[PDB]
Order: structure tokens, then C-alpha cells, then sequence
């Protein structure tokens, strides 16, 4: 059996609190995106925004590589949360009450160090609907996600192309687009850039 | 397979072929694996060779990795190990120890407490 | 005692992590199945389904096995959540605010080392209710469940009708049948096809 | 100091994955009885039964077993959940979320090894509430209980009178009796029988 | 660092699951007390009673102690949930879901070995409310608490009087009193006898 | 690679029930600061306040210090829940259920040994809103925070200055100020004095 | 039970047959489990024979499977091994240690401390 | 508590009796038991006697069983160990170790480092 | 201070005194303390004193308690420990182990490996 | 890389210069660290030098630091140890283990079990 021996070469001396950077000089360079599947309810009372989504995370690790040569028939391997480090990707303007809302799941890894990281959940975020042109109007909803404990210098978050092949239309509202932009900030806690990716809704009501 | 007992030690000279059988008793002999480890006249125990349960991976030693060789046999629960152009300082006590699933490595802490092995002896 | 002889024997060098199959090059079968007991709601304002279900996995480890022979009055054994390998099947529709909505039980192997899983719980779907036919209309409820790390050429899921032996009738809705689908699908996360299976529920209203 | 020897004592060798029986060979008996304290409420919409109900398991482990003369001023000890076996009843009907709604305390025994637990909770179950005679009518709710994963051959599970000795009176239904019965049933997933025990609840309805 | 060395001395051969007793064959005296700061809400329909009170559990221990002339600069110590004995007192009259609704916090231990625990909590109780003396009536609600697993022989329970100190008045019911009063209940569980503390609300309704 | 053996070296010997101080006999001193983002909700018949809150914790170690010189490249380093000593600072009038509603992050510590912390989370608090002056009136409501299980001569508390520049303007309420007091108390549970810091909201109505 | 002690030993010729009593205090005996072990001079301690806490289950080493025996008896709290056919290389200090609930298995992890052992002697 | 110091050795004639007392130091000497430890010329350490933290149990070899007793002091912080009869196979170094709270038992896994012991010679 | 090295070894005779000299390298000799230990001829590793990483907690074994001491100095990174009327028994070889905020205790599992130590040697 | 084997011992006189080679298989020789240790003969298994799996970190021991060297060479997977002016305090057994992505510390517990190593000897 060649599994058990991959896991317990891999295992060793692996420490989950260590960011998985080769040089410790450079950032770790990570990929975010979203996956949009339904607006399950937008609510104007309240200012909130339900959403099912799929967020993907990618990045490499340079601890979790092997031959396949050497280990034939094992070309992925997968581990649960906990085991090994993940980025602490959060979303800033969350309205739930437990603030973070995503499902862990495990991290595939392939033979080169690949890993990547598909969480799903049901979103909630504070939204301001304005309803002066009832009848016809468009509304923007922001998503806003980012790490929060690692900045600029450490970890390098990219952006790319959110995903609506699967989106299941709403009886009554109507998506434009989902634009998203990446920006760099400064808080008064630290004088050290975070960057923070941005995402837009982008939603019409039907005349009906 | 459980309990594992060594046997067919004795006297050779050197350069001559040597022939030893672990024998299985006491479980499924086809759901561990076997480890064979020599404990030697003042020294430690060393590992010598190993093979998986399925008899797909094997592990030698060094100064054995050309000259000795396993091989399984499911039918008698019989692991076998052959030993090529024995040497005067192959001298040792030899022991078999199973190790249930076993990947056929040399890590020791995989294989349980080895039984009482066979003595053998190379004379110049 | 026998069983803890055995309990001791089963456990060593057993790892969690790692699928249990013989050959590393060949996919792991499973067979899936769903029993549904009760429909206890049916909410069309919010476009959600509550049904009471129990789920139903079989598959076989190859590293728990023994001889009967050898252990004489044991002939299964039940392992806890979190100390075997245990398949992660999710379902994709999910409209529950923890999205997972499962209650873990022991998992049970027999002498030959087939494992099955029942878990039971009550499960909230997104459905899409239609009352254009009101008094006269039959609704159809889709209930997707797949494997969510584990793709084709590691996992290979079969199905298995659905059984309603003990379903309980309700006093507003009747159903009709519970067909079952199998179906294979590609995502544009990777390139490895993943399969799925798909129920219906078939709901007919009464008309009084 | 004796206790500590006595926990030490004890503790040795034990592994909470095995049933507490002597011969393998032999199912466990356990004793399973009800006490309820107050009908909280009854939905007639939901059609669900809520109400505060003490769990009373008894059986015997033979494997915690002292003699008082050994350890003086030590009669009974007491152990938290996950350090000992313990009975899986579940109850089949129940409509919470969690489906289990029970609060997990400690486990008594006594020098001869027998072992008592009994977990307070709020159940809600789903009842069939008949309204045809509003003004009069007495209404049956059935509560099941039984082993998940313990079958005939393994777990003996024997009823006990329910106990209405603190009941407290509600101010709009009356209680007629609390029945129990004890059965058997067969289930497509396994050919082993399971045992069960169901208990009526015979509301009554005051006229005012 | 002396704060270390005690730490480490402490821990040794400590075991959680042992009453911090020094003979074995009498009762560990426990006090407990009340401190009432706001009655958050009062349901007439649901007959439930909310309220903010901290709960005050004093005791010794006889195991952690310490010569301060040894230590010096220590003069106390707080340890966690889960690492020391602790009563297990409940409320018995609750109406919360979740049954326990108090947080955990630290257990502070001075050089004398005297443990104090204050844990603070929201917690719901099921009190009945007489609306027939609408305009002027006073309404009684009972707080009960006890041990669940220990009895008479085991704990001595006693009561000491509620503090009402940093009470918030209501804008709706004006507080009369707390009293408290200790009883002792025989059971048909056991046939050894539990203590029990219970605390009356006494509120009036405003006539604004 | 560093980072590894630093993160070895700082693990060794450290104990998270220890008070990071250098002397025993000096209160360590810790800087808490407030966040305010969002005031999602006001509620009037029930007295609740809902808002989006980031808290700031600031403090030394003297126990996680390096030189950078001989760990080129590592600055900066993080540690999750339960793996250092961390202040527990809770909100004395808290209405939340949980009583406590924050989301536990990482832990950011420099070459100096300074620790940072800062929670996000959604606060409900018990605030009492005036009606009498309808169109025309100033609500103000206050956010008591301490320490629970620390007081004086062991945790000095300071007060930093609230951070508004991220605040978000409410639709139907303007915010004046958020002032805020450190203040110091006696309780009838000990005779150690214990700090708190208020903040207030001074939340105005529009008259639209 | 709780604290064993074994006795029996001396000086027995070749061939001959030698019967060993260890002795139960401190406990209820037939709560525990009974193993063997064998110090020898200049070697480590191996295991001999073991019997499970209810006499179901027996256990023996692979030189001792067919020469020797074991038996309990809960009345005198007294578990028996009994050795037919001595050999030289079977002089040592024999010892005998208790394990709760025990399986009467070759684990060393489920043992308690030996005791003070016996001393036996076989001459040729 | 906390620090233990064995003295009392000496040299003794068969049958003669010997008084070893074990001083406490750097801790409240109520917190803690005492375990005495036997080391031997050539053989490796054995307990010996033991007495709980509150002297209402006391543990004993087998051996030692009849001929030795064990006695506490608050007072004076010592630990008195009495041996009648002596033999000249406990001639051997006596070593003295705390135990916080313990149980008086024979478990070496409650104990701490012992420290330097003293010497006991019997003369046939 | 990561890696210490002991030096001032030598051959003294009985009642002088000598002062060994433990330098720190690789590290901040601040964070940590310094533990030595003896290894003796045919004997075991022991304890002989210790000092916490801030000066003010010191500890010492009994055989040693009146005759050596032990100080700082973070100025040159260098712990210096004196030995006053010198024995012959106090013949070993001497090593010094550090400690990361060390308490100045005697338990060995809060300190490093040892370095390689020096050889002192008393003549009567 | 999984398995290493040293090479390169043989006879020298005080003052000359050896180089030893332990070449890796099994793996990839880029993924591991090695380590270098001496048994000597009647002493107990020491450090003597390491590098780290990139070749930016090395550590050396006090009585070696400046007469040893050590580099890599992913080329030949292969890591050469140079040693200058010998002293005949060090003939003794060289053995080279790896480690999986080390930090090349001392500490053993990052380390895997060594292979059989090469006697090296010097000559006054
Ligand atoms: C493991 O996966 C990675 C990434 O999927 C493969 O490396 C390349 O990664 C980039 C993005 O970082 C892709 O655009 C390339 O297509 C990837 N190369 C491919 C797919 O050949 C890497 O090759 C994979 N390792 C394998 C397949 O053994
Ligand atoms: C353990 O259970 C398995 C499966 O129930 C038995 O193996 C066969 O499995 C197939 C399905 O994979 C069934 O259709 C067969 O009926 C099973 N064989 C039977 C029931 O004899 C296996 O035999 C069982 N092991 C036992 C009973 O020792
Ligand atoms: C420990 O408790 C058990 C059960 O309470 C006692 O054994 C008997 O158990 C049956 C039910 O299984 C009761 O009907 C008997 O009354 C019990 N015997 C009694 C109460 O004497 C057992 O005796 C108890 N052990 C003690 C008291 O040492
Ligand atoms: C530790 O605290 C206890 C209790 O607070 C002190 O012992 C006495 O306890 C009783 C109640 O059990 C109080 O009424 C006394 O006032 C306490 N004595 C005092 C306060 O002197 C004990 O003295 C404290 N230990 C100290 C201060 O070292
Ligand atoms: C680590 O951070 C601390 C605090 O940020 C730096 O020490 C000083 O801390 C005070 C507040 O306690 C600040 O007002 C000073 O500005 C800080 N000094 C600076 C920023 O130079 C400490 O210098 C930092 N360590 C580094 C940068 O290596
Ligand atoms: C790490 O990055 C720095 C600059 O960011 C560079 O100078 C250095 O060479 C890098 N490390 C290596 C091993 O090349
Ligand atoms: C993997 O191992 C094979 C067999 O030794 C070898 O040919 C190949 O080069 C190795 N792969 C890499 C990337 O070194
Ligand atoms: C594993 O499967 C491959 C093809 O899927 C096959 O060639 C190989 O023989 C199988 N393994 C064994 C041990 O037969
Ligand atoms: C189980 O053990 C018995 C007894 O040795 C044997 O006859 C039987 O063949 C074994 N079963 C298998 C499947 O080998
Ligand atoms: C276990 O039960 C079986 C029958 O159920 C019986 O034949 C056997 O004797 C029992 N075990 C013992 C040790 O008596
Ligand atoms: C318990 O111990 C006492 C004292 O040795 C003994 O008399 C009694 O018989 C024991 N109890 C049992 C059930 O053996
Ligand atoms: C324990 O209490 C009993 C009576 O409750 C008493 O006889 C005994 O003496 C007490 N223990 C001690 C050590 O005094
Ligand atoms: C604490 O230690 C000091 C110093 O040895 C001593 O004087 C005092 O009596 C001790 N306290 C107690 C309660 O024994
Ligand atoms: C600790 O503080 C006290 C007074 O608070 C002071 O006397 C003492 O010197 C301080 N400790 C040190 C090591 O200076
Ligand atoms: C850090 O190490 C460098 C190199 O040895 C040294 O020059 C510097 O003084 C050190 N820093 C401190 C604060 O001692
Ligand atoms: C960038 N983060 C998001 C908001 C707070 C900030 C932060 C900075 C340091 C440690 N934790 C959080
Ligand atoms: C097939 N899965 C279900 C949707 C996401 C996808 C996936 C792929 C890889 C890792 N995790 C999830
Ligand atoms: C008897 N149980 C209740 C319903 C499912 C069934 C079952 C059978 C085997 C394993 N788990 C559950
Ligand atoms: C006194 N307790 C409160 C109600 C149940 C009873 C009890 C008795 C024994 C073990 N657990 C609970
Ligand atoms: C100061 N705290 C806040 C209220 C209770 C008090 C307290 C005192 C001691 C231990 N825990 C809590």
C-alpha cells in the first residue's frame, strides 16, 4: 500500500502554524473567486442579502510534494481542516450572527504542491436597497472579503473571474453581472497594507 | 500472522547459501506483513529486510541489498529469506516480526515484539 | 473477552485519512440510497422543502476483517465519527443555514468488512413551487446529493431505489413516486468529471 | 486517599468501544422507562408536541467492580460522557432540528457495577392533532425510542412504567394516561430485528 | 517566574473527575447564591420567565494550595473549564432548548485551596402567570437549582442570601423580594436524598 | 527554512495559564479599544441595541521574543485560540443568548513581543430608549466592557479612543459621539477592586 | 490481584517436571489476568505463558508451547504453571505479574510490575 | 516536600536492626508521600515501603513484608523507616522520593527524581 | 543561550577550589537558564545545581548544597560556577545544558541536550 | 533521501584530512536534510555536524566546528563532510541520517533512524 506511506512521509515534521513559503522573504501569492448559485432572498426591512456560494481559494505549498513514480497510482491526496495551514479568508460586511458562515470541507492537493479549496455556504451580508424608483431600479450589492490576519508583505490575494455558469435564475430579480475589483487599504491598527477583493451584485427588479 | 516463529539457522562456511522460513500461526497470515532483524553476538537489533502484505513492495538493508532476497508463500503461511555469498560478519541471531497491513518499511514502530529467533554462524 | 482482543487487533496502523481500497488504482464503490419518512412542511413563500430522511451507505474498508473462527461470538463491530473513513456526501441544494444538516452515528462492519451508514435527520431544500395550477398541479422537488472532494476515478457512486415502506401520508400533500437519477457532470474547478444523484419527490396537492 | 486509587484502578485497560458483557455471546440487558414533568406545548398548525421529559436508562457493566472493604468511604462513582459505554437511544419521531435534544450528564455506579443514566431535555416530536371534535376530543401522540445501531443478538432493551409522580398540571389540556408498549421490528437495511419502545401520551382537551 | 513552578507543582497527579475531599466519608459543603441584575422580559402566553443572573458557587478544595512565603508575588490562580472538579448544579424548572444556559468561565483558587465560580447567564424558566387580578395582582415565579448526579452524603448544599445590589429596575414590574429556602426531595431514582435550593421572583405589574 | 525553528523555539515551555509578566508583582498593563462600523438595528419594544463592533486588545509578552538578526526574513508571527495567554475582556450588559458573540481570529505578535487582538463581532446589549420626546430626542446608550476573572493589582486596564472613520451613516439614525470612561468598582463577591471602560453611543433620531 | 507473588523454584535435574505457584493479595483475583516472564542471567525479560481473567484464553511462547502448562484457581487465589521435560537453557528467575480484565495476550502494555520472582535451576 | 534527603546508613551484622530517616526541605511536608527505593550494586532499583500523605496507608514488598515498618513526623518533616532482622542481601543504596498527595502505592509513575541515597552493608 | 559550551577543567588536589566558566553562543543568553549536570566514570547523569534565566532562583543537590555556588554574568554570556573543598568523589566530567525561562528547578525534562563537558579530577 | 549510506572511512595518521560522502536513494535528495553522528567505541551515539534541506543553514559542534565542513550536491544527491586535522580522539563510527525538509538543529527528534556507517581511524 502506497497511500499509507505518502501520508506518513507527509506528515512529518509538518507544522500547521507555518505559512508554506519556501523563501519566508517573499509573499505567498493566493488566487480568490467566487462561484454565485441563487439569491435565495433579498430583504429591504432589514438590509440584508442571502446568497448560496462557492468561494475557491488556490495557492501552492512546496511541503506536500512527491514522485509519482515513486508511489504509483497515488496522484492527489486530501486533508481535513486543521491539519494544514489555509488562508483566513473572511468576509468584512457579514450580518450574521456568527459572522463566519462557510462550511470547512477538505484541501485537495496534487503531485506539485497544488492545493486548492472550494468551501460552499449561504451568505448573509448588509445591503442597502434604495426603493425611490420602484417600479424600475437598479441595485448594487457589495461583497467584500479579505484575510484578516495576514497582510501585505505575507500574502499576495489575486483576483479572478467570478463563476455563473451554474446560476439558477430568480422569479424576481434579474443579475446583470457580478464585477469584481481588488484594492489595497490602511487601518489605524497597523501601518502594514491589507488588500481586500470587492464583488458586485448587480441586481434588477422585474416589472412583472 | 499473529505469531510468527523463524527457523532453519545453523552452521555454513563462507561464501555458501543459507535458506530461512518464518513460519505464521495464530490469525490470517495474508493481513500482516514480515520484518526480519538480527540482534547480533554485543550489538544492537538492525533491521535486514522486509516485505508488504501483498508481497508488491520490498525493503533490504545496505550491506544485504544485493545478496539477500524474500519472497512470500500464502499456501504453508511461510515467509521465505535467502541469503547469497554469506560473509563472516553475518553472524547473528535472526528474528521474524509481523506487522498487520504493513507497508514492508523499515520504521519500527509498525511491527510488533519480534518471537525467539535461530542462530547462525560463518566461519572463515 | 474476545472483543477487546479485537477492538486492539483492528485499530493498529489504521489510518483515517486514507481511502480504504486495495489497489490505489481503481475506484472505491459505493451504493447510495435515500428513505424518506415524512414530509413535514412545504413552504412556497420561501421556496424551501422539509422532509424527515434517512441517508443509506454501503461500501466495503478490505482493512477491517477477521476471522470468526478465531473470535468466537463477535461477528460486527460499530466505529464513531472521526475513527474510520468515512465518504463526505453532501447535498448540493441545500437551503439550511449550516448547509449540513446530518446527525453522525455509528458506522457498522460485519465479518467480511462491509461498512453501512444510516444517518437520519431532517434536510431543507430550495424548491420551486408553481401555483399557476392551483387547484389542480403536481410539483416536482429535485434532491441533489454527490461526493464533494472525491471525484471519478477514485469514487465511483451507484444508486439504489428509494424506499418509502414507512413513509407516513400526509394530510395535504400525496406523493406520487421518488424516481432516482445518476448522472456525471464536469466543473470548471477541475477537469475530473464528478457524478451525482438526483431524487424526485412528486407531490401532488388535494383538492378537499 | 482512596478515590484516586479506585479512578486509577478502574480506568485501566478500559476502551469505551466495547459492550460492557461478560460471554460475547450473550445480548446486554438494559432497562428503559420516561418521566414526564409539564406539556409545554401543543402546535396544531406544525403539528408538533413539545414537552420536558427525564430519559432513565439502568444495565450493568461488570467491568467497574470494587469491593467497598478495599476502599472504605467509597460507594458509588461517577463518570462523564465519552468515558464509558453507553446505550444510543434515539427517538425516531422527533421533529427538532438537532433530532437529538438531549442533555448529556454523568453516569452513576455502584459497587455491584450497575450503571443508571438519566438525561433531562425537551423533546418535541410530530404529532397528528385531530380537530373535527373541537369542543370534545382526546388526542393520542406517540413517542418511539430505540437502539440505532444495537439490534437484537446485541442489546436486550426491556420497558419500565413511566413515572408521573412530579407532573405538573397544564391549564388547557388534561392527561389521561401515559401507556407504553414494547415491539419489535424488521427493517429492509438488516435482517437482525430491532427492538423498540413507544409510550402514548391521551391529551385531553378542557371545554373551559 | 514562581507563577510557572506553581502552576507545574498544582497540576501533578491532579485528577478532574475526584470530589476534592479530604476524608472520603464525609460531605463536601458547597454555598450557593443568586445575583438577579435585570428582568429582561416576561411572557404571559408562553408562561416564561428571562431574567440576567449570575450564579456564585463557593467550596474548597484541600488539593490546590500553596506557602505563599514559597511563591512569592502569587497569591491566587484561575484555572479553566474542564481542568478541576466542579458542581454540577442545574436548573430544574428550565424552559431554554438547549436546557444549560450559562457560560463558563475561570475558577479562582486562593492560597487557603477556597474556590469561587461566578458564572453569568440569560436564563429562561417556565413560571405560570394569573391574569384574573389584571390591574393589581402579584405573580410568583420559583427558580430551582440542585445537583443532578450528587446527593445527600456527598454535597451539603447550602443557600446564601440573592444580592439585588446592581439591580436594574423595570419599566413595566416593580421586584418585592428574592427569599430563598433549602429543601431536601426523596426521588424514585435513588433512595438517597437530594438537596435543592429554589428562589421566588415576587413581581408586580405597574398601574402606570 | 526559519520559520519552523522559531516557532519551535518559542513553543518550549510555555505554559497558556501563565500571566505573561516579568516580576508576579506587577500588574500587567492592557489597552482596550472599540470599533464601531454599523448600527444595524435599534430596537424599542424590546430594548435591544445591534450593532457591528471591532474590538482591540493590545499587550506584552516578554515570553515570545527574538532577534530578527539570527531569523532573517521573519518579523511577524501569529498564534490561534488556546495556544497563548489572552485577556478574557466580556460585556457585562449583554442580551445575546450566548452572552458572548465574538469570533475568535488569530493573535499577531512582533520581534518586541507586542500581542494585538482584534475580534469582530455583532453586539446586542440591553439600552433603554425614551419615547416621551418622539419627534425630537437623544437615546444614549451604553457598552460596559472588563474583565471577568482579573482585577485589580493583577490587570490594569487603559482606555484607547474609539475609531469612527469606517463607520457606516444609518438610514434612520445619526450618531453624535461615542464617548467613553474608565471607571472602578467593588463587588460584594470579592474585596479586590475591578475596572471597566464604558462607551457611549449618543444615537439621535431623523426627523426625516 | 493487585499484588502478586511467586514461589516454587529450586534446583531439578534434566527431564524432570517442576510446579510453580503464584499467589493473589490485595484485591479480587478473578479480576485480573496472570502472565509470565523469564529474566535469565545475562539476557532480557521475555515472556513464557499467560491466562485471561476468566481461564477461557491461554497463551504460550513458541519453546514452551508443548512442555508446559497453565491453570488458575480462584479458591486459593493461586494460578499454576506446571513445566514437563526441563532443559539446560531453562534456568532463570522466573516472575509473575497481574493485568485487569486482561485477554491473556504477549502485550507488555497491559501488565503491571513483576514482582520478586523465583529462581530456577536445571543441571544437565 | 519538594527536596528529601535519605540518611541513617551504615554498617550492620546479620540480624541487627537500622533506623533510616528521610528529611524533608523547600515544601509543606503534609503535601506529599514518601517512597523508598532499593538501587543494589549490580541490579537496577526496586521500591521498597511507601506511606500515603496522610499516614492512613502504607504499602510493602515481599520480601520486606514481615521485617520492615514505616512511620511519619510532621513535626521534626521526616520519614522513619525501621528494618529488623536484617540480611545480607539488602545490602544496597537506599533512596528516599516525594510523591504530592499520593496513595502510598507502588506506581513509579507518581513519584519524582529521588536523590542521593545512602549506603547499607550487612556482614554474614 | 541556544548552544553552551563548559570550560576550566583540570586536575586540582583534595580541599582546593576551582571555577568552571559555561559560555552561551547562538541565542539570547537572556532567555534562558543554565543546569549543570555530572556524568561520572561508571555512573548515571545527575543533577549539581541550577539558576532561573533572571538570577533569582537558584537551586543546588545535598551532597554540594554548602560548597559550590553558582552566578551570572549577561555581560560576557557566561555562567560561572565555584567549587569550594573539593573531594574525591567529586571526580567527573561536568556539562551545562541550557533552558528556555527556565525556573532553576532539577527536573530534567525543561532543559536541552547536553553539550560536550569537561573533565575535572580530585587526588586525595 | 530516504535512505542514506555513508562512505569514505578508512586509517589516517594525526593531522591529515578526510573527506566522507553519504549518498541518498529512494526519494528526492532536495526534500531531506542530513545529519552526522559518531557511536565511538564505548560511547554513546553524538552530533557532529548538519545542513539544511536548501544549504542556507548549517551547525556544527564545539569540538569540531572549526576543523569540519560540510556541503551539498543535489547533482551526484550526495553530501560531503570534510574533516581537517585529525585528532585521534576522533576515530570512531560516522553515520548520516536524513530528515524530511530540516532546519540542520541538533535535535534528534526531526530525524530518522541512521544507516550502517563507516569506521574511521587515527593514528598518533
Ligand atoms: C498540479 O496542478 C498544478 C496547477 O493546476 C499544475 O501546474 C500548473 O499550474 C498552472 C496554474 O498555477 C496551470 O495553469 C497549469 O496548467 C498547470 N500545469 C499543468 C496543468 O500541466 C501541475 O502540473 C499539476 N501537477 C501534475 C499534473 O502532476
Ligand atoms: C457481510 O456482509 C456482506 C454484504 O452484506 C456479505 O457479502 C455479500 O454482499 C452482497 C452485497 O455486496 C450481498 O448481496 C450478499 O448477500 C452478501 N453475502 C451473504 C449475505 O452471504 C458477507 O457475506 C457478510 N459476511 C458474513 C455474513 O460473514
Ligand atoms: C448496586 O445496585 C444494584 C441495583 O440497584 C443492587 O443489586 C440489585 O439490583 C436489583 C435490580 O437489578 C434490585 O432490585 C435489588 O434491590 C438490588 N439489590 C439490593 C438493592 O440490595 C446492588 O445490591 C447494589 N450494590 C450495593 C448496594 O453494594
Ligand atoms: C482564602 O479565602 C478564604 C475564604 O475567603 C479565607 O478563609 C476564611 O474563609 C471564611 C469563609 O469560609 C471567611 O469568612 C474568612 O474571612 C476567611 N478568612 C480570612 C478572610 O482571613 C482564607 O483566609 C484566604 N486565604 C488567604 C487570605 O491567604
Ligand atoms: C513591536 O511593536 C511595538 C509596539 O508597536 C514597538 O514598540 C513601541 O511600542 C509603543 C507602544 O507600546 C509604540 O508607541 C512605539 O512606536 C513602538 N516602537 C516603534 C514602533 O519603534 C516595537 O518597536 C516593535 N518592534 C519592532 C518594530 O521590531
Ligand atoms: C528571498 O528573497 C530575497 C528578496 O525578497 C532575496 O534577496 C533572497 O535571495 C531570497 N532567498 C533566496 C534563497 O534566494
Ligand atoms: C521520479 O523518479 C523516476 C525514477 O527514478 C525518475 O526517473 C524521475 O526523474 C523522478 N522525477 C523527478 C522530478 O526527479
Ligand atoms: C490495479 O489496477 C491496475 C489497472 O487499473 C492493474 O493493472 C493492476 O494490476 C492492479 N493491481 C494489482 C495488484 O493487480
Ligand atoms: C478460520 O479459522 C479456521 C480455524 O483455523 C479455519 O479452518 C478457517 O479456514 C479460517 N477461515 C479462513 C477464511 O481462512
Ligand atoms: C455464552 O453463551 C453461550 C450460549 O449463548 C453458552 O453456550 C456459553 O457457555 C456462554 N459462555 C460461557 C463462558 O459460559
Ligand atoms: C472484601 O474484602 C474482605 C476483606 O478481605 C473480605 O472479607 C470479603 O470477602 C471481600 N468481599 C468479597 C465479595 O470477596
Ligand atoms: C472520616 O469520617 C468518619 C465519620 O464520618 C470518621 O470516623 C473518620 O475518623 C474520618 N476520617 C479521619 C481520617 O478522621
Ligand atoms: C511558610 O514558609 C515559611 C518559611 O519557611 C515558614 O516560616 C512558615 O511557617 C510556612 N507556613 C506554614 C503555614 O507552614
Ligand atoms: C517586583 O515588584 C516589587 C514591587 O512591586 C519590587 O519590589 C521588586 O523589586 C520587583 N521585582 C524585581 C525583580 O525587581
Ligand atoms: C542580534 O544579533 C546580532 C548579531 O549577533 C547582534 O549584533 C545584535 O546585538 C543582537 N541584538 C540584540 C538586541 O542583542
Ligand atoms: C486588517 N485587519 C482587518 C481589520 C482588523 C485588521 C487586523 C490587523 C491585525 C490583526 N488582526 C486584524
Ligand atoms: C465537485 N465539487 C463539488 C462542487 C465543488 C467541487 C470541488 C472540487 C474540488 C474540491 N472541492 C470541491
Ligand atoms: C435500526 N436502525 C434504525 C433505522 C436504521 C437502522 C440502522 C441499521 C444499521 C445501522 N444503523 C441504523
Ligand atoms: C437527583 N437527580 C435529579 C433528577 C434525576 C436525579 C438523578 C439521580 C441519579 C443520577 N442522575 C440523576
Ligand atoms: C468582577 N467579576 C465580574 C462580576 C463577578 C466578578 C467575579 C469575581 C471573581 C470571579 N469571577 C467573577
Amino acid at each position: 500500500e502506497f497511500q499509507r506511506k505518502l501520508y506518513k512521509e507527509l506528515v512529518k515534521n509538518y507544522n500547521p502554524l507555518e505559512r508554506p513559503v519556501a523563501n519566508d522573504s517573499q509573499p505567498l501569492t493566493v488566487y480568490f473567486s467566487l462561484s454565485l448559485l441563487q439569491i435565495m432572498d433579498v430583504d429591504e426591512k432589514n438590509q440584508v442579502l442571502t446568497t448560496n456560494i462557492w468561494l475557491q481559494m488556490s495557492w501552492t505549498d512546496h511541503y506536500l510534494q512527491w514522485n509519482v513514480s515513486e508511489y504509483p497510482g497515488v496522484k492527489t491526496v486530501r486533508f481535513p481542516d486543521g491539519q494544514i495551514w489555509k488562508p483566513d479568508i473572511l468576509l468584512y460586511n457579514s450580518a450574521d450572527e456568527r459572522f463566519d458562515a462557510t462550511f470547512h470541507t477538505n484541501v485537495l492537493v496534487n503531485s506539485s504542491g497544488h492545493c486548492q479549496y472550494l468551501p460552499p455556504g449561504i451568505f448573509k451580508s448588509s445591503c442597502y436597497i434604495d426603493v425611490r424608483w420602484f417600479p424600475f431600479d437598479v441595485q448594487h450589492c457589495k461583497l467584500k472579503f479579505g484575510s484578516w490576519s495576514y497582510g501585505g508583505w505575507s500574502l499576495d490575494l489575486q483576483m479572478q473571474e467570478a463563476d455563473i455558469s451554474g446560476y439558477i435564475p430568480n422569479g424576481e430579480w434579474d443579475l446583470v453581472g457580478i464585477p469584481g475589483k481588488r484594492s489595497e487599504r490602511f487601518y489605524e491598527c497597523c501601518k502594514e497594507p491589507y488588500p481586500d477583493v470587492t464583488f458586485t451584485v448587480t441586481m434588477r427588479r422585474r416589472t412583472l | 500472522a499473529v505469531q510468527l516463529q523463524a527457523s532453519g539457522g545453523g552452521l555454513v562456511q563462507a561464501g555458501d547459501s543459507l535458506r530461512l522460513s518464518c513460519a505464521a500461526s495464530g490469525g490470517t497470515f495474508s493481513h500482516y506483513a514480515v520484518g526480519w532483524f538480527r540482534q547480533a553476538p554485543g550489538k544492537e537489533r538492525e533491521f535486514v529486510a522486509a516485505i508488504s502484505w501483498s508481497g508488491r513492495s520490498t525493503s533490504f538493508a545496505n550491506s544485504v541489498k544485493g545478496r539477500f532476497t524474500i519472497s512470500r508463500d500464502s499456501a504453508k503461511n511461510t515467509a521465505y529469506l535467502q541469503m547469497n555469498n554469506l560473509k563472516p560478519e553475518d553472524t547473528a541471531v535472526y528474528c521474524c516480526a509481523p506487522a498487520r497491513f504493513g507497508t514492508g518499511s523499515a520504521a519500527r514502530d509498525e511491527y510488533d515484539d519480534c518471537g525467539q529467533g535461530t542462530q547462525v554462524t560463518v566461519s572463515s
